[PDB]
RNA sequence: GCAGUCAAGCGUUCAUAGCGACAUUGCUUUUUGAUUCUUCGAUGUCGGCUCUUCCUAUCAUACCGAAGCAGAAUUCGGUAAGCGUUGGAUUGUUCACCCACUAAUAGGGAACGUGAGCUGGGUUUAGACCGUCGUGAGACAGGUUAGUUUUACCCUACUGAUGAAUGUUACCGCAAUAGUAAUUGAACUUAGUACGAGAGGAACAGUUCAUUCGGAUAAUUGGUUUUUGCGGCUGUCUGAUCAGGCAUUGCCGCGAAGCUACCAUCCGCUGGAUUAUGGCUGAACGCCUCUAAGUCAGAAUCCAUGCUAGAACGCGGUGAUUUC
RNA sequence: CUCUUAAGGUAGCCAAAUGCCUCGUCAUCUAAUUAGUGACGCGCAUGAAUGGAUUAACGAGAUUCCCACUGUCCCUAUCUA
RNA sequence: GUGAACAGCCUCUAGUUGAUAGAAUAAUGUAGAUAAGGGAAGUCGGCAAAAUAGAUCCGUAACUUCGGGAUAAGGAUUGGC
């Protein structure tokens, strides 16, 4: 018989199989498709999540009741100090699909970066590159061969870059590494520009811009085996329920004589890997500047780091990008920033956005202080003072 | 953006936190967080808690603020 | 929301699901409302309609005068109890629940209203607005 | 139950705008029948709850043709099953009937889908009461009340989760295949405009929001307390104080961290090819015609972009490759 | 007035646990009630120790409504062994 | 001892320390709990849970077989010195 009375199907099936991600690092599948015309860049940088805060700007949109007046908004922060590019990669066009055909290594590496080649660092005689490194000290020989081919083959330019872990208050040691596909034009431009950029440095500003929209990717939380009902938000059955009610009543007619694909299910949740689009930057920060968390408008010099610092986390000494909204991924978890792949007017993407506010009060607890100056100032002298 | 005073402990409220909350009569209160909100709904008084400013400025603790006003006792020369 | 809203309504928590009594704040000479149904939602499987301020419900009249008594008639909230949040990020709340009794064009069946009213609601209904007291 | 063919009439005139008698051709097994082919060394037999998929004989949404289409509203039909189709009073109810919102509250299948998924209201043992029938034991899809609902560790299907073998190990990659998602409404303006004598009364573009669904997140608000963190309180015990035990977490208030809520916040892309239909050129048929060759525009359609896995017997690039 | 019986249901009561038609007809309770209650009765087939009708108190009996209450539900979330 | 009480809780004399254990704290379970706003809208049906609860003072309807209903309903107080 029919289903007595009709209802929206449960879940989303273009996300499945809801398996654990192969690695922790999400992988980006599209980049922007490539204008031949603009000077070289990046077109993705990488960064670790750091926490979220409160803003007060004042909104910019004629015709809604609260045009020219206060909102408050949820921001997250990315700490994302400039990665380091070692290395291009090529590749081209097969019936099927695009191959790599060859990869070029700067001379030296870091150490932070070659601890990526290693499962036990501790017992090692560090034999990474010695012989590549042999390649140079020699002018050219073995390796503008090697860039001669690029240019004559390899329609699509990648680099690789690799994160200054180091400068983050982790306790990780071991670099991320990532290809990011440049977007200039006339490749053989591209590979020249990649050249005198090894061994070298690439600040996020160099790649972001103030109220551009822009896409967070990055693996998500981790739950553990979870229960159909949480797993998909279906109904609870009723009290009175024999053999437990945190499940699913029917999961198949008789026939087809098998439970369908389509049938929610106990398992896995979380630790996929999500791609979330349209986010506005709300500011882009200076790590080798105070008064970060200043604006025209406040004028206090105080960093962006709330009091007693961001928790599970710590300071953002170094570099940040600071995005309104929620974005996959847990802190401490790395993420990878993509611009946008189409031209989005919205009448909001463009929308300039001027802080007036930014909030630093602890996230440990309920903080009542902006500032240990100020909290002095409002609570006098303690015992604890002289 | 404007701060408030927290209505029972007088604490200040930065935007976005705490709670508001209308009365019958129309009188508008104000809290900080919940603790003061719910010692607000439990009716207690505010000058028997031992950490509020009102307590303290009822039992001349950590006073040692504004002194006095100086005005001058002599002709105006003007 | 319908044919007198001037304006939109930004969508905001519901609290008052169906059945639900309210005081009646006005002169009309209704002292409760009991909700029925909610004007313009939706429709999901066991979901139950539910009303937040501003809103305008079918409701009918529980306990009162006799002449309003037994019969159907739209209502607009003006009071909620539930904390909600405007733009500013402040959550506020009434200590109780209320409606004034209305006819399905938004003309108000009284003449002034007793306790406050909320923004939403007196920026929504301009009628209300004239016969409030207190806007919060 | 649904759809055709003829045409006496209805429709101010007029058969086919919309209907359509007397006749007549068909389709379905979701009704009820006919037979008794399989099961009586047992296939658990109504309904309700929850959940997935499919059909079109299409209620709304998309795009069009026709009217006894001035506008508004409405009716008939075409391509269309992607998306949605409710909250309640009474009844075990299928069905039925009323209240109300909504764009709409369409019809059906999956062993009259679904009891080792639930319930047991009815049916369906034994107790009992009433009415009718019988002298009597007793009978009544006539009424009422109380009546034990078992087992998964096996194989397969599904959700997740490891893993030998391709000289070893590590990093960065390609993409065959499989899945796919967003949906609808309101207000302002257009505009009291077009149309209409009037009463009445639109639409395209633009702005702000809202309904259902989905994926995340916890800066703020709320919830949860074994943080047994702090304070308080009752009985009893340690001679008293201090500081503690016991009362199966003793109770009360607050309560960080974590989890979590349309009860909180954010996000949900743009190109091509088409169906119905309207056309261009133009014969057949010296005229004419969207059609025969050719071609243009076109829908919530299809395929791409994008999103999720990544063949554990699909593939590429790179580092290091052991000595007593 | 008439046929027939031994007599032809009186006092009472009722869509009741007894009425197929039946969700009887009218009123009330609700926005809406095949439920409940109060009336009517040519009652398939109510009715007098086969006992009829009420009845204070009593009932782990059956049924309807109201107040307080609450995760039964909107819509799920968290903690302990 | 608390307390109206051979009620429940703690202790003295007396008697036991027995019930396969160790490590983690996923889903679904069994037992125990808490939830903002609404308050039975779920369901055949308020099934399960929650609300009231001791003592002192005030007040106590219809009906009746005059004995009851009655702790009716509904209010106020409760520590220590
Ligand atoms: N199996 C039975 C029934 C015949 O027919
Ligand atoms: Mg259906
Ligand atoms: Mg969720
Ligand atoms: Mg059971
Ligand atoms: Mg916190
Ligand atoms: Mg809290
Ligand atoms: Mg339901
Ligand atoms: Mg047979
Ligand atoms: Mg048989
Ligand atoms: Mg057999
Ligand atoms: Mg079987
Ligand atoms: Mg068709
Ligand atoms: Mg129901
Ligand atoms: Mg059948
Ligand atoms: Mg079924
Ligand atoms: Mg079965
Ligand atoms: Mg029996
Ligand atoms: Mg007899
Ligand atoms: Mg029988
Ligand atoms: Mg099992
Ligand atoms: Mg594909
Ligand atoms: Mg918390
Ligand atoms: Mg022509
Ligand atoms: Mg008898
Ligand atoms: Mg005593
Ligand atoms: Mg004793
Ligand atoms: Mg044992
Ligand atoms: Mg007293």
């Amino acid at each position: 018989s029919h289903r007595k009375y009709e209802a929206p199907r449960h879940g989303h099936l273009g996300f499945l199989p809801r398996k654990r991600a192969a690695s922790i690092r999400a992988r980006v599948k599209a980049f922007p498709k490539d204008d031949r015309s603009k000077p070289v860049a990046l077109t993705s940088f990488l960064g670790y999540k750091a926490g979220m805060t409160t803003i007060v700007r004042d909104l910019d949109r004629p015709g809604s009741k609260f045009h020219k007046r206060e909102v408050v908004e949820a921001v997250t922060v990315v700490d994302t100090p400039p990665v380091v590019v070692v290395g291009v990669v090529g590749y081209v066009e097969t019936p099927r699909g695009l191959r790599s055909l060859t990869t070029v290594w700067a001379e030296h590496l870091s150490d932070e970066v070659k601890r990526r080649f290693y499962k036990n660092w501790y017992k090692s005689k560090k034999k990474a590159f010695t012989k590549y490194s042999a390649k140079y000290a020699q002018d050219g020989a073995g390796i503008e061969r090697e860039l001669a081919r690029i240019k004559k083959y390899a329609s699509v330019v990648r680099v690789l870059v690799h994160t200054q872990i180091r400068k983050t208050p982790l306790a990780q040691k071991k670099a991320h590494l990532a290809e990011i596909q440049l977007n200039g034009g006339s490749i053989s431009e591209k590979v020249d520009w990649a050249r005198e950029h090894f061994e070298k440095t690439v600040a996020v500003d160099s790649v972001f811009e103030q109220n551009e929209m822009i896409d967070a990717i990055a693996v998500t939380k981790g739950h553990g085996f979870e229960g159909v009902t949480h797993r998909w938000g279906t109904k609870k059955l009723p009290r009175k329920t024999h053999r437990g009610l945190r499940k699913v009543a029917c999961i198949g007619a008789w026939h087809p004589a098998h439970v369908m694909w389509s049938v929610a299910r106990a398992g896995q949740r979380g630790y996929h890997s999500r791609t979330s689009i349209n986010h506005k930057i709300y500011r882009v920060g200076k790590g080798d500047d105070e008064a970060n968390g200043a604006t025209s408008f406040d004028r206090t010099k105080k960093t962006i780091t709330p009091m007693g610092g961001f928790v599970h986390y710590g300071e953002i000494k170094n570099d940040f990008i600071m995005v309104k909204g929620c974005i996959p991924g847990n802190r401490k978890r790395i993420v990878t920033l993509r611009k946008s792949l189409y031209t989005n007017t919205s009448r909001k993407a463009l929308e300039e956005v001027s802080l007036k506010w930014i909030d630093t009060a602890s996230k440990f607890g309920k903080g009542r202080f902006q500032t240990p100056a100020e909290k002095h100032a409002f609570m006098g002298t303690l015992k604890k003072d002289l | 953006m404007k701060v408030e005073i927290d209505s029972f402990s007088g604490a200040k409220i930065y935007p976005g936190r705490g709670t508001l909350f209308v009365r019958g009569d129309s009188k508008i209160f104000r809290f900080q967080n919940s603790k003061s909100a719910s010692l607000f709904k439990q009716r207690k008084n505010p000058r028997r808690i031992a950490w509020t400013v009102l307590f303290r400025k009822h039992h001349k603790k950590g006073i040692t603020e504004e002194v006095a006003k100086k005005r001058s006792r002599k002709t105006v020369k003007a | 929301s319908g044919n007198g809203a001037q304006g939109t309504k930004f969508r905001i928590s519901l609290g008052l699901p169906v059945g639900a009594i309210m005081n009646c704040a006005d002169n009309s000479g209704a002292r409760n409302l009991y909700i029925i149904a909610v004007k313009g939602s939706g429709s999901r499987l066991n979901r139950l309609p539910a009303a937040s301020l501003g809103d305008m419900v079918m409701a009918t009249v529980k306990k009162g005068k006799p002449e309003l008594r037994k019969k159907v008639m739209p209502a607009i909230v003006v009071r909620q109890a539930k904390s909600w949040r405007r733009r500013d990020g402040v959550f506020l709340y009434f200590e109780d629940n209320a409606g004034v009794i209305a006819n399905p064009k938004g003309e108000m069946k009284g003449s002034a209203i007793t306790g406050p009213v909320g923004k939403e609601c007196a920026d929504l209904w301009p009628r209300v607005a004239s016969n409030s007291g207190v806007v919060v």
